[PDB]
């Protein structure tokens, strides 16, 4: 049940307010339009963000002994 | 009429609460504040 | 760490018994194997796993294997029982009765069994992903009891060279049946203290001793004082049931316990206790504790040595009880001049589900200690020995397989194995004498 | 919110209250992890450490938040370093600590005084069981691995080695266990009854919160992390030495006893049993003056329980 988001620095954090059980004093996460197309734009841009497919940006590490891109050496 | 001392339990705990305050003002501080 | 209990002739099926009934209720599950606990709460703040290959069924099989050579015994076990059993895990020597009461039989049966005896310990192994040790319960001086914790012994000690196996051996008051019981406990001690990990010595005549104040008198039979032998396995463990913070381990156990090679036989004792338990403080129970009243060993002894001393106190302890009671623990234990006296003492808990507990404003605990008198347990059965097996019946005519390929195999099996205690004995006693360490340690 | 469960959980995660269960199982899977980082290692290479940690955390209930909130990472500073940087202690093993993002409104009463007070004492119980947990392996091998079988070096290598290191050796497992149940039982459990009795039907917010820091300060004002913390130093270092001198040369002196090695005959072996001597005399000479200097700091508090009952484990009959 707990919605948790983990971070490169190693924290687990929960999204947002820890809410009280179901004893109170006094419901699905499921995604709309927007967030579906974002979890999909995350993944192309994600496959596209590994460093290996970086060829349009300086950025890229390019190589080392090559000077080239790795995609240009494969 | 004479050159008397304070309590000695009240010395006692002072010095270990002074202590206590020391340090949780030290971790105050490196919290920020 | 899991542990596999390995129950050894009727004596270890009898004990085993008792032993399974009080898991069964420290740890709420009933004689079917099934947690008692309703499932409304579903942390049990416990860990039977150790004990119980709790399934994913509403299951919790004792880690056991149950032998015998008399299959009646088991399945008074198994029958009370009910469900809580693993029948997979029985052995019974089928293949003939032990011919009389000699260690050698228990032996022979188990040596010629061994392998099926193994396959059915590897089974439970196999339901253990850590697994740790065992712990065999069995008579000292029986046939099938002794023999088979002697094929036991020999046969798990080279299988597995780096797991604890424990002894809780029992030991029947001397009588007249020792002209062939002390070759029973001499023979197959010979083989504990080779190659056993700690044991533990429980004296019937103690429990007896015992028994006759504690128990519903007449009824205060060995087979029924199993309740005391069973007190101690389950204090013992009590630490690994419902663990503390800070003994978790039987090595860590044994970490203070053991103060060389040497297998030692330790002395329990406790008080006071509830079974079918409202001591005052802690400062009595750890102070009463150092006294052979409350001892499981009849050592006797007004000024023994002790050596390695530590004692459980189960429930609401204050601290101050149990620091005015080391305080003068400290100034009346007799220890050698070269090792400073530290007691351990350790705080255990009360099952969640203990019935009693909710009542418990009172504690009660253990003691085990090193003992330089433990051994006057074997005495009457060694000055037996040297008298009988030097050249009676008793020698040769009670032996069977591999004791008895030729007299010449008895003749120093026997000899050799008084020997091996006549050894235990001596350095029971070097021990007490300053010169043990004053002899190495300014040896430079 | 349960918030007396979230405590306990909290307590068997930084206190290890009633968890000696999961700190000796991690503290095993890992034993022989925690030999490197720290000397001098920048050591960015512990991904299987910290991996080990995620699997072990994935296998508990995961109604315990505070369990899979639990996150490992390293400092700069070892904790006596910052021990004596926070206590002023009269002035370098292990960076490890762990931590939770305590989630609001749990985090209003569990400030993060009370976690980083919480990584300190669990960092000192964990530096203690594995020093612990070192001797509990170290009897392990001495008791069992045949070495115990030599015979065939005579009294002259079975007293004064074989009985010295055993001996040594215990003195040793008494010392450390003595001062952990002293820590455990007169230090950590009365905070933990205090705050369950001082809790029972509580009346104010901040009362909890006052205890809870209350008796963290109180532990961390203890005398065994504010004045003995670099005798214990002293012998940690010793008992690493000799638990890693162990199993090591317990194995090379049996090129000396036929009974294992048998080929051998060398002076090298006799030059093993002196240095096995020297090693062996300078060793309880060094463990020794620790635990004089100890007795010695302990007897100079200007007046004590918990520090009778270790020097009880200590001095001389
Ligand atoms: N305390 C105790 N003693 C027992 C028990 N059962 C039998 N004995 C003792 O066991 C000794 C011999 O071993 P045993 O297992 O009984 O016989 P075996 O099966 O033929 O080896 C006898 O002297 C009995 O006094 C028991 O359950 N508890």
């Amino acid at each position: 049940q707990f919605d948790l988001i983990r971070l490169n620095n190693g924290t687990i954090e929960l999204n947002g307010i820890l809410t009280p059980k179901a004893e109170v004093l006094t419901i699905e996460k499921t995604l709309n339009i927007d967030e579906l197309e974002s979890v999909h734009n995350t993944f192309l841009t994600n496959i596209l963000s590994h460093k290996l497919f970086a060829t349009n940006t300086s950025e890229i590490s390019v190589g080392d002994y090559s000077g080239q891109p790795y995609p240009t050496s494969l | 009429d004479v050159p008397m001392s304070q309590p000695l339990k009240e010395q006692e705990v002072r010095e270990h609460q002074m202590k206590k305050e020391r340090f949780d003002r030290a971790l105050e501080s490196k919290l920020l504040g | 760490g899991e542990i596999i209990t390995l129950q050894a002739g009727q004596c270890g099926n009898h004990v085993g018994k008792f032993l399974w009934s009080q898991l069964a209720k420290e740890h709420a599950i009933g004689t079917d194997g099934l947690s008692q606990l309703p499932d409304s709460s579903t942390e049990r703040d416990d860990d039977t796993k150790p004990f119980f290959r709790e399934n994913s069924r509403n299951k919790f099989t004792p880690r056991a294997i149950m032998m015998d050579s008399e299959p009646s015994v088991i399945a008074d076990v198994e029958n009370t029982f009910r469900g809580f059993f693993d029948p997979r895990n029985t052995w019974v020597a089928s293949d003939g009765a032990s011919a009389g009461n000699s260690w050698a039989n228990g032996y022979d049966i188990g040596t010629r069994n061994q392998d099926d005896i193994l396959n059915k310990i590897d089974k439970e192994i196999d339901s253990t992903d850590n697994f740790e040790g065992f712990q065999l319960l069995h008579s000292v001086a029986g046939g099938t009891g002794s023999g088979l914790g002697s094929n036991l012994l020999e046969a798990l000690c080279d299988r597995y060279p780096k797991k604890i196996l424990t002894t809780y051996s029992v030991f029947p008051a001397r009588s007249s049946e020792v002209v062939v019981q002390s070759y029973n406990t001499i023979l197959a001690l010979r083989r504990l203290i080779e190659d056993s990990d700690a044991t533990v010595v429980f004296d019937n005549a103690s429990l007896l001793n015992i028994s006759g104040k504690v128990f519903r008198n007449p009824n205060i039979d060995l087979q029924h004082t199993n309740q005391l032998i069973s007190t101690i396995i389950s204090s013992v463990t009590n630490s690994i049931r419902f663990p503390s913070y800070m003994y978790s381990s039987m090595s860590s156990i044994y970490s203070t316990l053991i103060p060389s090679p040497e297998l030692h036989f330790l002395s329990p004792s406790f008080t006071p206790f509830t079974s079918d338990h409202k001591g005052h403080s802690s400062y009595d129970v750890m102070l009463d504790l150092l006294d052979p009243s409350n001892s499981l060993v009849s050592t006797a002894m007004n000024n023994p040595t002790y050596f390695n001393v530590y004692n459980t106190i189960i429930g609401n302890v204050e601290p101050r009880q149990i620091s005015r009671a080391m305080t003068k623990l400290q100034q009346r234990i007799k220890f050698p001049s070269w090792s400073s006296s530290a007691m351990h003492v350790n705080i255990g808990r009360r099952s969640p589900y203990l019935p009693l507990q909710p009542n418990e404003n009172e504690v009660s605990g253990m003691m085990l200690s090193n003992m330089s008198t433990v051994v006057n347990v074997f005495e009457n059965a060694c000055n037996t020995f040297d008298k009988v097996f030097a050249k009676g019946a008793f020698l040769n005519n009670y032996n069977v397989g591999d004791l008895f390929q030729s007299m010449q195999n008895v003749q120093d099996e026997f000899a050799e194995s008084r020997e091996v205690v006549q050894s235990l004995m001596e350095d029971y006693v070097a021990a007490e004498q300053d010169s043990y360490l004053d002899d190495v340690l300014v040896d430079d | 919110y349960d918030l007396i469960n979230v405590l306990k959980h909290l307590q068997q995660i930084f206190l290890g209250y009633q968890s000696g269960h999961n700190v000796l199982k991690f503290l095993t899977k890992n034993m022989g992890e925690l030999t490197k980082h720290y000397r001098n290692d920048n050591n960015a290479n512990y991904d299987k450490l910290l991996q080990n940690f995620e699997l072990e955390r994935q296998s508990e209930n995961p109604n315990n938040l505070m369990r899979q909130l639990l996150m490992i990472q390293f400092d700069t500073e070892t904790l006596p370093q910052v021990l004596s940087h926070y206590l002023q202690i009269y002035p370098a093993i292990y960076h490890l600590k762990f931590d939770i993002n305590i989630p609001y409104p749990l985090n209003i009463i569990i400030s993060r005084t009370c976690m980083i007070k919480y990584q300190i004492i669990l960092r000192y119980q964990l530096v203690l069981q594995y020093h612990s947990r070192l001797l509990d392996e170290t009897w392990m091998d001495l008791n069992k691995t045949p070495s115990w079988k030599y015979r065939g070096y005579s009294h002259t290598v079975k007293r004064r080695i074989v009985r010295a290191t055993r001996v040594l050796h215990a003195k040793m497992n008494h010392f450390i266990k003595t001062i952990m149940e002293y820590f455990n039982q007169n230090v950590i459990d009365k905070e933990v009854y205090s705050l369950e009795k001082c809790y029972r039907n509580p009346t104010l917010a901040v009362a909890i919160q006052n205890e809870l820091e209350g008796g963290l300060t109180n532990i961390m004002t203890n005398r065994c992390l504010s004045d003995l913390i670099p005798l214990q130093l002293q012998i940690f270092d010793i008992v690493y030495k000799f638990c890693k001198f162990i199993k090591s040369m317990r194995a090379k002196l049996c090129q000396l006893d036929p009974v294992l090695y048998e080929g051998y005959q060398e002076d090298a072996a006799l030059e093993l049993i002196q240095k096995l001597i020297e090693y062996i005399s300078n060793a309880s000479s060094i463990f020794r003056k620790c635990l004089i200097n100890f007795t010695q700091e302990l007897s100079t508090e200007k007046f004590a329980a918990g520090i009778e009952r270790v020097l009880y484990s200590i001095v001389p009959p």
